[PDB]
RNA sequence: AUUAAUAA
RNA sequence: UAUUAAU
């Protein structure tokens, strides 16, 4: 339970996520 | 019977999805074993011109539907021929068509496209557009056959004797010569006839953008059909039983005027959702006649 | 005249006759019977324990009825010879039965089917082995007690005045020898005390299926006002056939049924193909001879083109081969059982089955063919003893210029070779070496095994071999250097046999093959089952690609069989196409090294050639191969299955040396002497005069074979291939020999099944026999060899993987057997079981049973499947609670509960089950009901129901489904390296776990899957649900404590659910007259409540049908074979819903592929959920079942030519409410076609009314706005479907 | 021929007027 | 026993098998 | 939440409903 | 009494979801008997002029 | 190989939400292995003017796509360089872009826009625009190297 | 009496393609008894004029 | 209570 | 044992 | 997993 995520923070998120598999890829 | 990518309506006919209209009902509709029956029909009579005619028919228990007749009445002005030097339909064809594009392109119009009518009261008999094009060449003339296929447009070429002496014709739908073996992925990207363009030209002028752009990017699944409607025509049909070029000359004369000396032409009846659908599919021949190679000593 | 009522009092007079004395009334919901028994007790007074009562309570019930405990009586079953009322009659079958009882001294060890041998006060080894023998193969499974079958078989005797052959089969046995056997009815898998002969069980279910047969073959000839059937015009009695045809087989049931099967197959098959006026059914479809586009218009009679081919010498063959089988089954029957009989009926028929016209068009016909393809199933499943012969070498045919070997080889390579670039064009290649561990999923039991920890949570050790468990404990141990070279071809390495029961066959052999062989197959075999895994394509044998010839997929596919073979009927319905179906006698024996393997690895090899340069663990690409098919692997190896017997004399046997009596490492037999090695076995073994069976126990008994394995990981593909093969030299040798004679339209294979739709331009008998010649000839050379007895080459018929088609119509055939069943039935949860048994029944009453019959075999059903199951909870004082431990009171007794009859016709949700009395096809749910009771023309039906619809119990679920507290303390060492790699990176570091932590992936994340993938794997396993399940009736005895006999209807279902009872917000009227012709069907032979829906209803000519958001998810994440068992469609909607409207569509393909979802169906679910964004409304559609049953899925509804034609509706709904809608519609309108209504239209009605208008947006707002979830701030306002609740209904 | 089939509303009405 | 199909849908049966016939 | 029909009551009321059914038509 | 076809008010008055008027919200209505009475009456005056 | 900031395409390709286009749909794409190694070679022949150059080809069990040429047409003229002092690809993969790129710039057409077709039939011959621009520039000519990069 | 030779009033070019007549509804009628004594009335009329 | 507007939802879920 | 179709 | 259809 809990509010939604707005366009820019889960961006943030995903950008961090991208990032870090790249480099692991 | 093959039908062209999804992408093409996705991106052309459902490009807004706040829009429901005509087109974009029909884009989401499935056929039945009765329709592709009648769409057989019509690829039956396409392939025999001038012997094999279309007409409508409406079942007594069923009842007209408005989207499927403007659909109908845009897509037959493509996909048929209706005077000049043969006919694909009766008259009575022509004129329900007529009534039916006469409709549609009066449809949504609001103030900033300006119409101008006509002193008759025909369809079809008013300017439309900022530059007032005339919407008078789309209405049927059996004897022209202006705002069908055949509109300035070379249909039936003489070129080198033939086989058969008594059957010296090449037919040329769409004006495409059936000399060339064809790829069906890349054919048809840069080619395009009068009647096409013309259709094109009065669908813009109307305020009809998405439909435009849908018939825009059809293009080249048309001209595919229609390269393997004349291959068709003019390499396996040929044959001691194809009508004589005297006897084909007169088939449209006759017709107009009503005579009844030689044989009449044989018609068959379709519905108006079995135009949409025949329009969406294209034939491709996958197994050649097996008697293809013997007919001549059996005629002998 | 109503269903409800007869089939009550007929249950009720059943239960009266299965327990005497008792009150079983038809008001009340259920009734509560004692049962006492002195097992308990006696073992009890082991431990020093004493009661009062001593041996009076059975004298004070058996005759005098009055033991009562806490006011509740206690009674005991019915003994066998006041089963019949005590009735006898002069069977002459009964003596024919106790003739063919053979003593023990005709013994063969190997049989196949046991023959009748006799039970004697003594016992030696012998009999011993007989004993053995039975236990394991005279079986009967089941559901329900077979006393109880005998009890409603006489009932329904009585109420039809109507005697079966069966019934008088078993009075006649049980006046005389009395009981036959003792069944448990708690563990009906406990047959023991055979009286007469160890074949009783048999005889009675063999007499019960007959009765039962009968009892059906009346009903549905009386449902049609006739009373003979017709072959052609003469008179025929089924009811002669039936008990011609089972008195023959009293001898050997079983040996004799399976040769007598063909015979019969082949006259219906063959029957009306030559009368010269001939009747079809027109079709029409497209120009290819498989399309599936077709529609039916009306029947006609044309003249038979192909009158005078009949009289050639392959169909006078023919006719002579099947009717010498016949002919040697009747010489055996009368010689081993002392009788002249045989079967005058049939071979009167079969002598004109050419000429005699067929008519589709006529029941007496019609109905006639169906029942001479169901009598087959009296003998029950073909249990059977399957020995091990080894492949004998010395007679396989190898190449030669005057054989077609190698050029069979050589098309098998070229198919092979084909198939993979064919797969590539579609984008499916082998695996990496990047996914060789992920690959492993898609990979019951194995030959390994593991040892786990559990915790008992509301610290004990169990052992496991299942697939999932041991590739999760260790993985890492099957692709290792050590266990990848080991030879299984010796005494200390070999596999092992499984056995599985079919219906009416004989056993089916299962090659259970080890992981580490499966997975180099499954390496370089996976594209091929992709690439054949979709169904249709063009099937001209001009095409170039070969995915449209293999027919894998094409059965199946739709879940109805008349939809998915549309095609045979239309072939069989044209005049132009002449049909060549031709099977394969051990189509797998003939797969020698010489004609398919060797062509199959070099194809193989040859098209592994561009991918030289990987490396998997250091190994290439052809020792994969040699992994997966080399020598110890699958070509020799050594296979352990049953073993070998012998027949010796006991002298002989002491008298023999001590060293040959020793016992070796293989276990044998009860009733046979271990010695130590085959040679001594044979020295010794004589035939006269044996009294002892011996068998070896070194492993000198073991069978080499070298030939295709049924269990390999490529089985179906590569025997298609080869079948493809086959089929390209047949027509090559056909075009070679007789040209221009036969063209071909049509080829299909789908494994040793072959198809050809031909059109044959002759008619002189001598170039057909020259053709058919030269066909077998063809098929000869290639090293296999096919029977002209059962190969069909005729118009105007078509057989394909067990469908009939005949004239244009369809032919059903019944072996849906629901007496028995392959194994013992355990019924953890009851209401799903009698689900799927009302299942069963809708799918037998669509393959021509009666309707009414099977409402009363649901009846009798669903009062005795839950009995018997409690034996801890005592009821005192009406209240449920457990019993003490010892006392001499409770001590020795059970509950029985027998439910109403009635309770089939109670919603589910009300403890009932979903079944309606107006047709068996329409479930009934709670605003169903409601629906029901407002109707006029069903209050006579429904008034039983209405008393007792409150007053149901709770049924027996023990797997309740929030299974939780079962923790392992093992951990899974395996998911380390099967990760995909988005996992893997998240693993990598803990920051980005501690920023996905804040995803609404919960349950799926990557820090807590493996515990989840775990968890799912454990409750898997059988024995760990039994050990968890083990305290359930508890929680049974709380549900009855807790129990209130109230129920309710509500619109809204939960949460953002929505169900059928959602259109009971509307107001519903019908009007306006529709079309009244009738529509045509190819599926004749129905029921009347059936035929009419189909006669209102069309049949569906449309290829789709309208989908959900939850089907269509489910449907994408289909395609995730790794990830299929773990996420439903639910947890995708709700990681969804948690998530905005505002998102991008790579952001759902990358959460996708963290909660470890392959990168495909990501994509494919990011782009199905953006192209829905608009019109999303966040609902779930929960259906009841409606519409998913095998008959439904045949009609003209659930469609868009449906709702268009049938249904009007408001335009502000969203897409769940109209899904709701149009399901509500197709049910009623089903209901109405049944009841007899007039056909009209459905309109949704809204008056402009503003206090209706206030109360529907208010429910609207409470189901789209739920108050739970804007407490937890889970609602977005800025969703349109949200936006759009401002002004809908003002 | 059978009548209309009533919302739950109507019958509430119903019900409640008694 | 009696049939539980009514008669009024079995007439339907009946009329369409004539028309068969 | 939503409204809660009883049988019992629907069942006493059966008479009405079919009254005002056939007012209805 | 019959009702014309449904697609001509699909097509033409609510052809846009995203906004309402009065004919969208007239469409989507049927009436009680006192307004088919009145229905009856309208065709009663037209079928007798003056 | 690295990819830009989604937040351009977010705030210009899929700006709205109630349309839909070439770019919108193509935005949802990832690329395989081969897409992947097909990248590898055009950056090789990007790296090696003149030496190396490109062609288009079509996989045999594969159909034709147009949202692909319409957006394809469009960045193959920004990508590469096709005269001048030398190009990076053959004269029938310029003129199928050349194709591509007058079928894009006619896909929504509508009144308000003017279009003034050329004498002849050639693609990209025409004015557009209330100013009419002249889109004769942008078709391939090797000689002089106009509408690519060079 | 002679019915008309059913060829004249449909053609068949393919199996499946056939043209339609516009009276099929009644040249599928059959008459009953009432209606064939008409018919002879009419004959009886035709075969005596006047 | 009262049947909410969807522009006081977010007003409302906003805090 | 192997693939499907419904139910959960 | 449960049932069933098939191989």
């Amino acid at each position: 339970s809990g509010p939604l995520l707005s366009v820019f923070a889960l961006q943030e998120i995903m950008q961090k996520v991208r990032q870090v598999q790249a480099d692991y890829m | 019977y093959i039908a062209p990518n999804p992408r093409i309506s996705s991106i052309t006919l459902t490009q807004r999805i706040t829009t429901t209209g005509p087109f974009a009902i029909l884009t989401g509709s499935t056929p039945t074993a009765q329709q592709l029956n009648d769409v057989r029909k019509i690829y039956l009579a396409l392939m025999f011109p001038g012997q094999i005619i279309l007409d409508l028919k409406i079942d007594p228990g069923e009842r007209m539907d408005p989207a499927v007749r403007m659909v109908a009445g845009v897509v037959g002005h493509l996909l048929f021929t209706a005077g000049g030097r043969f006919t694909n339909l009766t008259q009575n064809m022509a004129r329900q068509l007529d009534i039916a594009l006469n409709d549609y392109l009066l449809y949504m119009y609001n103030t900033r496209v300006q119409v101008n009518y006509g002193p008759t009261g025909e369809p079809l008999d008013f300017q439309i557009g900022r530059n007032q094009y005339d919407c008078n060449v789309f209405r049927a003339d059996f004897a022209t056959g202006t705002g069908y296929n055949g509109w300035a447009t070379i249909d039936v070429e003489y070129r080198e004797p033939a086989p058969y002496v008594h059957a010296q014709r090449y037919i040329r739908y769409c004006g495409i010569d059936s000399r060339e073996l064809i790829n069906p992925t890349t054919y048809g990207i840069g080619m395009t006839y009068h009647c096409y363009n013309e259709m094109l030209r009065m669908l813009v002028a109307a305020g009809k953008d998405s439909e435009a752009a849908y018939f825009r990017s059809m293009l080249p699944f048309h001209m595919v059909r229609f390269a393997r409607i004349n291959q068709i025509i003019n390499e396996d049909l040929h044959s001691v039983f194809s009508l004589p070029d005297d006897m084909f000359n007169a088939l449209l004369p006759d017709l107009i005027a009503g005579a009844h000396q030689n044989a009449d032409p044989v018609v068959l009846d379709v519905s108006w959702i079995s135009l949409w659908f025949a329009f969406n599919r294209s034939f491709e021949p996958t197994h050649r006649n097996e008697m293809l190679e013997v007919a001549p000593l059996i005629e002998s | 005249v109503a269903i409800t009522v007869q089939g009550a009092q007929l249950i009720k007079r059943v239960v009266e006759r299965f327990y005497p004395g008792i009150a079983f009334n038809i008001n009340e919901g259920a009734c509560y019977i004692y049962k006492f028994s002195d097992h308990i007790r006696r073992i009890r007074m082991k431990h020093g324990t004493k009661y009062r009562r001593q041996a009076e309570e059975i004298i004070r019930n058996i005759s005098l009825r009055k033991e009562r405990l806490y006011g509740i009586p206690v009674l005991d079953e019915v003994e066998w010879k006041y089963v019949f009322d005590g009735q006898t009659f002069q069977s002459y079958a009964f003596e024919v039965y106790v003739n063919s009882i053979l003593p023990w001294s005709e013994l063969d060890p190997e049989e196949e089917f046991l023959r009748n041998y006799r039970v004697s006060r003594e016992m030696t080894e012998v009999e011993k082995f007989i004993e053995f023998r039975a236990k394991n193969e005279m079986q009967i499974y089941g559901d329900i007690p077979i006393k109880v079958w005998c009890c409603f078989i006489n009932e329904l005797s009585a109420e039809l005045k109507h005697v079966p052959l069966g019934m008088q089969v078993m009075a006649d046995f049980v006046n005389r020898f009395d009981s036959p056997f003792h069944q448990g009815n708690r563990d009906l898998s406990n047959l023991e005390d055979f009286q007469v002969a160890y074949t009783t069980p048999l005889l009675f279910e063999m007499c019960c299926m007959e009765s039962i047969l009968e009892f059906n073959i009346k009903m549905r000839m009386r449902e049609e006002e006739i009373s003979a059937l017709e072959f052609g015009d003469m008179k025929v009695d089924p009811v002669g056939l039936l008990r011609e045809f089972f008195i023959l087989c009293l001898p050997h049931p079983k040996k004799i049924n399976n040769v007598l099967r063909a015979p019969y197959s082949w006259f219906v098959k063959m029957w009306g193909v030559g009368a010269d006026p001939i009747v079809v059914l027109q079709s029409t479809a497209g120009d290819d001879r498989n399309s599936k586009d077709v529609f039916y218009d009306k029947f006609r009679t044309e003249p038979n083109r192909y009158k005078a081919l009949f009289r050639s010498s392959f169909y006078n063959e023919s006719r002579r081969m099947n009717e010498e089988k016949i002919l040697e089954a009747v010489k055996y029957s009368q010689k081993l059982g002392s009788h002249d009989r045989r079967l005058p009926l049939f071979e009167k028929m079969l002598k004109t089955v050419y000429t005699t016209p067929f008519y589709p068009h006529k029941s007496s016909n019609m109905i006639l063919a169906s029942f001479l393809l169901s009598i087959q199933t009296i003998t029950g499943y073909g249990r059977a003893w399957v020995k091990n012969v080894s492949t004998e070498f010395d007679k396989q045919l190898k190449p030669n210029p005057s054989n077609l070997v190698q050029d069979v080889s050589d098309l098998t390579r070229e198919f092979f070779k084909q198939a993979y670039v064919e797969a590539k064009e579609r984008r499916e290649e082998i695996v990496k070496p990047e996914d060789l561990y992920t690959s492993m999923l898609r990979l019951t039991s194995s030959g390994f095994s593991t040892e786990i920890y559990v915790k008992k949570r509301f610290l004990i050790k169990i052992n496991s071999r299942i697939k999932a468990l041991v590739i999760f404990t260790k993985g890492h141990t099957v692709f290792t250097d050590e266990e990848l070279h080991k030879k299984y071809n010796s005494v200390e390495l070999y596999q092992t046999k499984g056995s599985r029961d079919v219906p009416i066959k004989a056993t089916r052999t299962i090659y259970s093959i080890n992981l580490s062989v499966l997975v180099p197959q499954l390496i370089v075999t996976l594209p091929l089952n992709e690439y054949f895994s979709r169904v249709g394509g063009i099937t001209s044998p001009d095409y170039k690609k070969i995915g449209g010839k293999v027919i894998v997929g094409d059965l199946e596919a739709t879940g109805s069989r008349v939809m998915d073979a549309a095609d045979c009927f239309r072939n069989s319905a044209d005049r132009d196409i002449f049909t060549i179906a031709i099977d394969y006698s051990e189509y797998d024996t003939h797969l020698t090294r010489h004609n398919f393997r060797t062509g199959m690895l070099q194809g193989i090899r040859e098209a592994m050639a561009p991918y030289r340069d990987l490396r998997y663990e250091g190994y290439t690409l052809e020792q994969i191969i040699d992994f997966g098919y080399g020598e110890g692997r699958v070509a020799n190896t050594l296979w352990n299955g049953k073993r070998r017997l012998f027949k010796t004399t006991f002298d002989a046997y002491i008298r023999l040396d001590e060293s040959e009596r020793d016992k070796g490492s293989f276990k044998v037999p009860k009733g046979v002497l271990p010695v130590s090695s085959v040679d001594v076995a044979n020295r010794i073994a004589v035939d006269k005069g044996f009294d002892t069976l011996i068998a070896a126990t070194d492993g000198s008994d073991l069978a080499l074979i070298d030939t295709h394995l049924s269990g390999e990981n490529s089985t179906l593909i590569a025997n298609s291939m080869h079948n493809m093969a086959i089929g390209t030299l047949m027509q090559r040798e056909v075009g070679r020999e007789q040209p221009g004679v036969l063209t071909f339209l049509s080829e299909q294979y789908v494994g040793d099944d072959t198809l050809f739709y031909t059109k044959l331009h002759t008619t002189d008998t001598k170039v057909f026999d020259k053709v058919a010649a030269s066909i077998f000839d063809t098929v000869a050379k290639c090293g296999h060899e096919a029977s002209p007895s059962k190969t069909m080459m005729t118009p105007y018929s078509v057989e394909k993987t067990q469908t009939h088609a005949k004239q244009g119509c369809y032919v059903p055939q019944d072996r849906m057997m629901i007496i028995s069943s392959e194994r013992r039935k355990d019924i953890e949860d009851v209401q799903g079981y009698v689900r799927s048994q009302v299942q069963t029944m809708i799918t037998k009453v669509s393959r021509g049973f009666c309707h009414d019959l099977a409402q009363l075999i649901l009846m009798l059903k669903t009062t005795f499947i839950g009995a018997w199951k409690m034996k801890r909870t005592i009821k005192e004082d009406a209240m449920y609670r457990d019993r003490k431990f010892d006392s001499n009171d409770e001590d020795g007794f059970t509950l029985i509960q027998i439910r109403n009859p009635l309770a089939l016709y109670v919603p589910i949700g009300w403890n009932g089950y979903g079944a309606h009395p107006a047709a068996l096809n329409i479930v009934m749910t709670e605003e169903m009901y409601v629906d029901s009771i407002m109707i006029s023309k069903l209050d006579e039906i429904m008034a039983p129901i209405r008393r007792i619809v409150h007053d149901i119990p709770p049924c027996w679920n023990e797997t309740q489904g929030d299974k939780r507290g079962l923790i392992s303390a093992t951990k899974m060492s395996f998911f380390s390296k099967m990760a995909r790699p988005a996992v893997q990176a998240a693993l990598s570091d803990p920051q980005i776990i501690n920023l996905v932590e804040e995803l609404p992936l919960g349950e799926f994340s990557p820090g807590r899957i493996s515990r989840t993938m775990m968890h799912s794997a454990l409750l898997k396993e059988s024995s760990a649900r039994t050990l968890l399940s083990s305290g359930y009736e508890l929680e049974y005895q709380k549900a009855l404590n807790s129990w209130i006999t109230q129920v309710s209807m509500r619109l809204g279902e939960e949460s953002g659910v929505i169900s059928t009872s959602y259109a009971k917000l509307f107001d519903v009227y019908f009007e306006g007259e529709l079309d009244g012709a009738p529509h045509m069907f190819p599926d004749q032979n129905l029921s009347p409540q059936f035929y009419i829906q189909k006669m209102m209803i069309g049949p569906r000519v449309s290829s789709r049908v309208r989908n959900s958001y939850v089907d269509r998810i489910d449907v994408i994440l289909r395609k995730d074979v790794v990830m299929r068992g773990f996420i439903t469609a639910n947890t995708i909607l709700n990681v969804i819903e948690k998530l905005g409207t505002n998102h991008s569509v790579g952001d759902l393909v990358t959460v996708f592929t963290l909660m470890n979802i392959e990168t495909r169906v990501a994509e494919e679910l990011a782009e199905y959920m953006t192209s829905e964004k608009i019109r999303f409304d966040a609902l779930k559609l929960l259906k009841k079942g409606i519409a998913g049953d095998e008959f439904t899925m045949s009609l003209n509804v659930a469609t868009q030519d449906f709702i268009d034609t049938y249904l009007a509706y408001p335009y502000q709904l969203t897409k769940t409410e109209v899904d709701a809608i149009s399901l509500y519609c197709t049910q009623m309108i089903m209901l109405r076609a049944a009841l007899g209504l007039p056909k009209k239209k459905m309109k949704i009605v809204v008056t402009d009314d503003a206090k209706k208008r206030y109360k529907i947006r208010l429910q609207r707002f409470r189901t789209h706005v739920p108050k739970i979830k804007v407490l937890k701030k889970l609602i977005d306002p800025n969703r349109m479907t949200v936006r759009n609740l401002e002004n809908q209904f003002v | 021929d059978s009548g209309p089939l009533l919302s739950v509303f109507a019958l509430q009405e119903i019900m409640q007027k008694v």
